[PDB]
């Protein structure tokens, strides 16, 4: 259930090899199948060679906790995956950023977390890995080869992505609203004050439902109810060519207009699609990932669609009594 | 807060040669640190981010290395473009801390000063003041001394000294040395004469003029 | 594209204060931190503080706690300086700058403001008098511009409206009382000058003083 969106994880040759920039959708999505967001992520940030992911790509990533509801649905997307695809930012982690107790941080080469504000991601540069506390990142000659496997990756949170429907400033303010009183005695989530309260604890390890709308900082719930919609847009189909993989912008921009290409039956049912005489000895098909779609959290008598919907430890300071 | 400690605090050079900055955070910054090149009138120019990555249009020469607490910028050839301080950056956690500069300066061939005086323009006699500057061009190393006689007699008084910084062309420094006495005290003089105590010639290139 | 424009030089007397501007253009203003580094004359910088343009939030060096307020106009893009209770010791250039990771755009970036020049004195600010510097031959010859009794900074002196810019050498201005003097010695070939003219342009904005010099034979 949990495989592959559209490509089986990679096989990596050389750490030095190009991570090119894909136009299309499919193609991003191959990527993020093989982790190749995440090595760009590190390459990018952490003075990383190489890859991540090399052999299990993204369906064997890590996850903090381990189980996961979320991960089994592989076309449910990670923040990294929606970092990908333009949809959210996974920030570099800085000082000030504050790694929540908890995971199997020992060894790992990256690891993120939705935080209060945003996503935030910690690298390791070249032959290095995380301490188990994940403070420091050490020498390890387990990861000199820089093709490491998908478990040196920690995606923390049972986290989902998808396109939000975005929601007025006064909204969001009213959301706002309800999370602190649904949480009076959290003060500041993340370094980021959420109630005002002369007399806080240390940052404790805070685990929490919460949604991205797109605003300064997520909003944290406790009763709420979510609905996942299958809504059979576009997005919810990749297209391959079952051996040379994922196809160019073009084909599948072809595809998920046209109607010409091959396809399950729920892209048949959306988009159209021609079975027999293919009139391309070398055609696309498109299918439906494997996800329940797209989650409507209601929510102080509300209903939103987020980017994130996630359960994910923060760091959280509790009001002095 | 984090202190970073970047030494050397001057280099000296030759075209061609490595050079290598280190600087020391006195606690972890992961590899954020940036390394700044800055010439002199011009803001901070940033060559490496992130502890070893060149910012982008940095020539190859500029590197940058390390993580957690040692970082170390190189220019694995100097070219006498690369006149300027160096600095690394923390940006790890605010405050946001600099390294003490590096001043890299140019060793170079030596070279005499091409020294030339010159005496009061007829407008600033008119409003009573009297200037003798005295140019000293293109010389190295930056050592040099000026001396002003009148007539013969040293003189210290009124004696304003400005250095160029070194060339970023030939690596050479400039000096210029104005001599402000009045009209009045200028007239009653004749010769005025700039002293060169440099290290290329053995006696002092001297040059002046006669004119009350 | 990229532009951080800072505000003009700027001169106070002593425990006035002053707003100092920076204007981001080029890119999304609040997608990034603006930090301002106080840099004195031949010192190294001093990261003063962040502002966060989404929120106005900022973190300091404690040193500038009490020197520096932060602010941030999203409606124009620009953030703001107020040093106050200045004191000679803040004479300095001022810079704003943004870096950090470009996330829209995956790269890091790295913009600084053109410095914005802060001159803490209670010193009349003076038009300068502007003097010929002819030789009065041989291969080639130098000729010169002295730029005497302005204030405050800075001055610019360029040579054939900066047409003559090879061989030039304008002086680190020399305060003396409270007074600027500047030199500037150009070399060109010998049959260059006399036949052709060479003229120091020198401005010095505060007096709103342009004015051009000749250097007429001797
Ligand atoms: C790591 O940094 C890489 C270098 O910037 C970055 O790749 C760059 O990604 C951007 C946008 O994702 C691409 O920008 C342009 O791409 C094409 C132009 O060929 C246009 O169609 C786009 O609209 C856009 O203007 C760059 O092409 C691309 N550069 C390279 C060399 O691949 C990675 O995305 C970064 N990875 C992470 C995880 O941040
Ligand atoms: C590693 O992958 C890279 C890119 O696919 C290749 O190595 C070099 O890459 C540079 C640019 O990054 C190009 O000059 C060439 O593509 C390669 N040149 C050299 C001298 O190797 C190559 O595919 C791999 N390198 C190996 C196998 O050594």
């Amino acid at each position: 259930d949990s495989g592959p969106i559209i490509c089986a994880g990679p096989i990596h040759s050389n750490k030095s090899a190009d991570i090119p920039h894909l136009l299309g959708y499919s193609e991003k999505i191959c990527q993020i199948d093989r982790l190749i967001h995440v090595s760009s992520w590190l390459r990018n940030h952490s003075q990383f060679q190489g890859y991540v992911g090399q052999r299990g790509g993204r369906s064997q990533v890590s996850y903090y906790p381990a189980e996961n509801s979320y991960s089994r649905w592989s076309g449910l997307l990670s923040p990294c995956d929606a970092d990908w695809l333009g949809m959210l930012v996974v920030k570099k982690a800085k000082g000030s950023d504050m790694i929540v107790p908890g995971p199997s941080y020992k060894g790992k080469v990256f690891f993120e977390r939705p935080t209060f504000d945003g996503y935030v991601g910690w690298g390791c540069g070249s032959g290095k890995s995380r301490t188990e506390s994940g403070e420091l990142c050490s020498s390890d000659s387990g990861t000199s080869s820089g093709l490491l496997p998908s478990n040196r990756v920690l995606w923390i949170g049972d986290v989902a992505c998808q396109p939000m429907t975005p929601i007025p400033e006064e909204t969001f303010l009213e959301l706002k609203s309800f999370s602190q009183s649904e949480f009076p005695d959290i003060c500041k989530i993340d370094g980021i004050v959420f109630n005002q309260c002369e007399g806080e604890s240390l940052p404790q390890p805070f685990d929490v439902a919460w949604m991205d709308v797109g605003h300064s900082h997520k909003i944290i719930m406790r009763e709420h109810k979510t609905k996942w919609v299958q809504e059979s847009s576009s997005k919810d189909f990749v297209c391959y060519k079952e051996g040379t993989g994922p196809c160019s912008e073009s084909e599948e921009k072809t595809c998920k207009t046209s109607g010409s290409c091959r396809g399950d039956m729920q892209f048949c049912k959306v988009a159209g699609c021609e079975h027999g005489e293919e009139a391309s000895e070398a055609k696309c098909r498109c299918s439906l990932v494997h996800k329940p779609g797209e989650v409507v959290v209601s929510y102080g008598g509300m209903r939103v669609r987020p980017k994130c919907y996630g359960f994910s430890r923060m760091m959280a300071t509790l009001e002095v009594n | 807060d984090v202190v970073m400690t970047q030494t050397p605090k001057f280099l000296l050079v030759s075209a061609g040669d490595r050079v290598t900055i280190t600087c020391k955070a006195s606690q972890s910054v992961s590899n954020d640190v940036a390394w700044y090149q800055q010439k002199p009138g011009q803001s901070p120019k940033l060559l490496i981010y992130y502890a070893s990555y060149r910012y982008t249009g940095v020539p190859d020469r500029f590197t940058g290395s390390g993580y957690g607490t040692d970082f170390t910028f190189t220019i694995s050839a100097v070219q006498a473009e690369d006149l300027a301080v160096y600095f690394c950056q923390q940006n790890y956690n605010s405050p946001y801390t600099f390294g003490g500069g590096t001043k890299l300066e140019i060793k170079r061939a030596d070279a005499a000063p091409t020294v030339s005086i010159f005496p009061p323009s007829s407008e600033q006699l008119t409003s009573g003041g009297a200037s003798v500057v005295c140019f000293l061009n293109n010389f190295y190393p930056k050592d040099i001394n000026v001396k002003w006689k009148i007539d013969g007699s040293e003189r210290q008084n009124g004696v304003l000294n400005s250095w160029t910084d070194q060339d970023s062309k030939d690596s050479t420094y400039s000096m210029s040395s104005t001599l402000t006495l009045t009209k009045d005290e200028y007239e009653r003089h004749n010769s005025y004469t700039c002293e060169a105590t440099h290290k290329t010639s053995t006696s002092p290139i001297v040059k002046s003029f006669n004119r009350g | 594209e990229v532009q951080l424009q800072q505000s003009g030089a700027e001169l106070v007397k002593p425990g006035a204060s002053v707003k100092l501007s920076c204007k981001a253009s080029g890119y999304t203003f609040t997608s990034h931190y603006m930090y301002w580094v106080k840099q004195r004359p031949g010192q190294g910088p001093e990261w003063i503080g962040e502002i966060n343009p989404t929120n106005g939030g900022t973190k300091f060096n404690e040193k500038f706690k009490s020197k520096a307020t932060l602010t941030v106009d999203k409606s124009s893009s620009t953030a703001y300086i107020q040093l106050s209770s200045l004191t000679s010791e803040d004479s300095a250039v001022y810079y704003c700058s943004s870096s950090g990771y470009d996330y829209d755009g995956r790269a890091y970036f790295d913009y600084w403001g053109q410095g914005t020049t802060l001159t803490v004195s209670s010193a009349k600010t003076t038009p300068p008098s502007v003097y010929p510097l002819a030789p009065g031959t041989n291969s080639m010859v130098t000729l010169g511009c002295l730029v005497k009794g302005y204030f405050p900074e800075p001055v610019t002196v360029t040579w054939n409206s900066g047409s003559l810019s090879s061989g030039v050498h304008t002086f680190p201005a020399v305060l003396q009382s409270d007074l600027y003097t500047l030199s500037s010695s150009v070399t060109v070939p010998s049959s260059t000058w006399p036949s052709e003219t060479v003229t120091c342009n020198v401005a010095h904005p505060a007096s709103s003083t342009k004015v051009d010099k000749k250097i007429v034979p001797r």
